[PDB]
């Protein structure tokens, strides 16, 4: 008698090698390998329980800086919510999720669309590019959660997602006509 | 006895008052028909479940408030259970062939050394090297065609070395939009004179091209075509050329469409070992997948707590083997060697105790599978394609060639008609962008937007479209189809829960093979980077 389960298509953006394919791979499978990249089926789905509401996420990982906007305009039209990956020694990667947040918001035609922002490789805080505190703020002032993520020790990566679906419900019901 | 009888579906769509609709009677005559079909092929029960299945759909469609949904919906998922009972309960011989492919180029010697261990251990098995005859150049062609369009770009950075812009996103780009240009010239060139000459073979095309184009030398070359024909046929070369049920198939074509106009030597692979398990049937293994360690072999090493995964064990067990007993000459040492002393030694001793080659890797002895299904193998959880078991004419081999059918026919209607318009690279790829845009719903826009790298791949950093044409993906496909009575699914959204029934048993393979590490076909952000400061130092200095 319970409702039936919400699908939710989650895309995973952020530059090369930041970590999206470590994170997704680690959320689905609870699996990290250093030096071991397969090429694998990457059309990742798992069965959620959020907040104990069951959830199917299809998550779809992007591949690089797009160069082409209407290519990636497709990436966009896909996600009902993003993860939005850099890598905290890595501040170029910083620089370009700035980029997507304008795109999505473009493409989705919205202020507030779900997002949250993920600094990835919190394990290499040794080797740090971007304070703790300008990234924490770059989500503040956007209205988006940030979590310091390490697919690596698998620390936040369960949380990151969940967080990313609460935020997906919650403007889906905003979205509920009369908007 | 697995599935509901028509007496126990009655009882469980059972409506008080309720008239036996006819579309309701026909779902109990075809579930009555399914329990007496003793007699029948594993293929002819499969179907019979598909028919029940789509009468059910057929009545909820009918009767859309009916009391008997809640029952019906239930004994849908009871068919998607009774498909693997089916699976699981007659299984029959996997044919004793280990096939391998290698084509474009002279196969490495490297490559042989893995297939001589399948080889040596498993002299009860055919084996076959899958290599194409007619085009030992196109490795050359690509090869040329890339040296030539990063030379081309380095020049064009000559005197802006140390700008911000001038980086490996830049080069990489610039040198795409080169390649573009060169690899239309010739797939022109190619369609060209194939029209003209069909008598033609593709190394005959290739060979001019590069003498013509490129000032290679046909002497060279043609002994090249001999040096490479000589040596696949020393081992096992089994010519694509001769396999008639591949030649006269549904997609030897596109099989020659990633050979000759898209130098994806890994795209054509991925087609040709779907023709192999559809007509042949056996065991496909990529050459760089190494046998099975003996699980007794190392039963009284204890992983050292410095080993963290798995894969990283086994990759420093098949170091070992190769260190001590030397079956693969190079193979590398270098995990192994970090490991303590104590127990570097433990391996050492071992390995000396060890005279047969059958007590390191396991002999697969006889496989049997089901009729229905194609087995492959699991990475970090994933499926990959690096590894298949299948009888011959099984049911999903027959499903995973309509899978590479409509996603080609998706991508060649769709980008075809805009190449042919002979603009450049970035006007073709913002054309074929928007053309996809155009056709996206939700139920393939995931897929969608897997295939606007198609033109890069092999050329540029992430194109992984391959993956998503003919590698793994079909397979989730394939599995999905399967499962939800259903063929061409473009969703391949299914859970690992359901593809672990196809898994290729992990006893029988060793992945975390030092080739492995290295693909042929797509390399990662950092590879792109390493390859640009090669690129230049090498240009330059
Ligand atoms: N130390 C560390 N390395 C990571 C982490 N996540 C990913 N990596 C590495 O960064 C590289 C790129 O990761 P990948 O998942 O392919 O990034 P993608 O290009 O965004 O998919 C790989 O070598 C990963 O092993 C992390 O949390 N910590
Ligand atoms: O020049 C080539 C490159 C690749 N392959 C085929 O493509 C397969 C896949 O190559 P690889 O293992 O690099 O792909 P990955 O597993 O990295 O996706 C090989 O085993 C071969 O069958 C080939 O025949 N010739
Ligand atoms: O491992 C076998 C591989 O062949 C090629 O690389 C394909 O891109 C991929 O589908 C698969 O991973
Ligand atoms: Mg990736
Ligand atoms: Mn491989
Ligand atoms: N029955
Ligand atoms: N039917
Ligand atoms: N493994
Ligand atoms: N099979």
């Amino acid at each position: 008698d319970p409702p039936p389960s919400e699908t939710h298509k989650l895309v995973v953006v952020g530059g090369g090698g930041v970590g999206k394919s470590a994170l997704t791979i680690q959320f689905i499978q609870s699996y990290f390998v250093s030096d071991y990249d397969p090429n694998i089926e990457d059309s990742y789905t798992k069965i959620c329980s959020v907040d104990g509401i069951p959830a199917r996420l299809d998550i779809l990982d992007t591949a690089g800086q797009e160069e082409f906007g209407a290519m990636r305009e497709q990436y966009m039209r896909a996600g009902h919510g993003f993860l939005l990956v850099f890598a905290i020694n890595d501040r170029q990667s910083f620089n370009e999720v700035g980029k997507l947040f304008t795109q999505i918001l473009r493409v989705k035609d919205r202020d507030d669309f779900p997002v949250v922002l993920v600094g990835n490789k919190a394990d290499l805080e040794s080797q740090r590019q971007v304070p703790r505190s300008e990234a924490s703020a770059f989500g503040a002032s956007h209205h988006v959660a940030y979590f310091e993520a390490s697919a690596k020790l698998r620390l936040n990566v369960d949380e990151a997602f969940e967080q990313l679906v609460r935020a997906v419900r919650k403007y889906q019901e905003q979205e509920l006509p009369p908007s | 006895m697995s599935l509901v009888n028509r007496k126990q579906l009655e009882k469980m769509a059972n409506v008080r008052f309720r008239v036996q609709e006819d579309e309701y009677v026909a779902i109990l005559d075809a579930l009555e028909e399914y329990h007496n079909m003793s007699e029948n092929t594993v293929v002819e029960k499969y179907l019979k479940l598909k028919d029940i299945n789509s009468l059910t759909d057929t009545y909820i469609d009918t009767y859309k408030k009916s009391g008997r949904n809640k029952a019906l919906k239930k004994f849908k998922e009871y068919l998607v259970i009774e498909i693997l009972e089916l699976k699981n309960s007659n299984l029959t011989p996997v044919e004793k062939n280990l096939h391998f492919i290698w084509i474009g180029g002279q196969i490495n010697d490297t490559a042989i050394n893995y297939i001589n261990q399948w080889k040596d251990v498993n002299s009860d098995y055919n084996v076959n090297v899958f290599y194409d005859s007619n085009a030992f150049l196109i490795n050359t062609l690509k090869k040329t065609i890339i040296e030539s369009a990063s030379n081309d770009t380095l020049e064009s950075f000559r005197e802006n070395l140390n700008d911000p812009e001038f980086n490996h996103t830049a080069f990489f780009r610039k040198r795409m939009q080169i390649i573009y240009d060169k690899q239309q010239n010739f797939i022109n060139y190619y369609k060209a004179q194939k029209e003209e000459n069909p008598d033609l073979i593709i190394d005959d095309i290739v060979k001019t091209y590069l003498s013509n184009e490129y000032s290679k030398d046909i002497d060279e070359l043609n002994a090249y075509i001999e040096e490479s024909l000589n040596k696949v046929t020393e081992n096992s070369g089994n010519d694509v050329r001769n396999f008639e049920e591949f030649k006269t198939g549904e997609v030897f074509n596109l099989y020659e469409q990633e050979l000759v106009e898209r130098w994806n030597l890994a795209g054509a692979s991925d087609i040709l070992r779907v023709a192999i398990l559809k007509n042949i049937g056996g065991v496909y293994l990529d050459v760089d997948m190494l046998p099975g360690i003996h699980p007794d072999l190392f039963k009284d090493i204890n992983k050292p707590d410095s080993v963290k995964t798995a894969v990283d064990w086994e990759e420093m067990q098949l170091e070992a083997i190769m260190k001590h007993k030397e079956y693969i000459p190079e193979y590398t040492s270098k995990h192994f060697d970090t490991l303590d002393e104590e127990v570097q030694s433990s391996f050492e001793s071992v390995l000396a105790s060890k005279s047969d080659k059958s007590e390191i890797f396991l002999p697969l002895g006889d496989i049997e599978v089901s009729p229905l299904e194609v087995k492959i193998a699991f990475a970090k959880g994933s499926i990959i394609n690096q590894a298949l078991i299948s009888a011959k004419d099984s049911y999903c081999s027959d499903l995973l060639i309509k899978q590479i059918q409509n996603r080609y026919k998706i991508l060649n209607d769709t980008l075809g008609p805009i190449i042919s318009q002979g603009n450049d690279f970035n006007t073709t790829m913002n054309n074929f962008g928007e053309s996809l845009g155009a056709i996206a719903n939700e139920e393939n826009i995931s897929f969608i937007a897997k295939i606007g790298s198609y033109l890069r791949v092999g050329f540029y950093p992430e194109a992984n479209t391959t993956i998503t044409l003919s590698g793994p993906t079909i397979y989730a496909g394939a599995y999905k189809d399967l499962l939800t009575f259903k063929e061409m699914s473009i969703d391949t959204s299914i859970l690992s829960s359901e593809l672990r029934n196809f898994e290729f048993p992990k006893v029988n393979i060793s992945q975390a093979t030092e080739q492995e590490k290295n693909s042929l076909w797509q390399f990662n952000e950092e590879r792109a980077k390493i390859q640009f400061e090669e690129y230049k130092k090498n240009y330059f200095e």
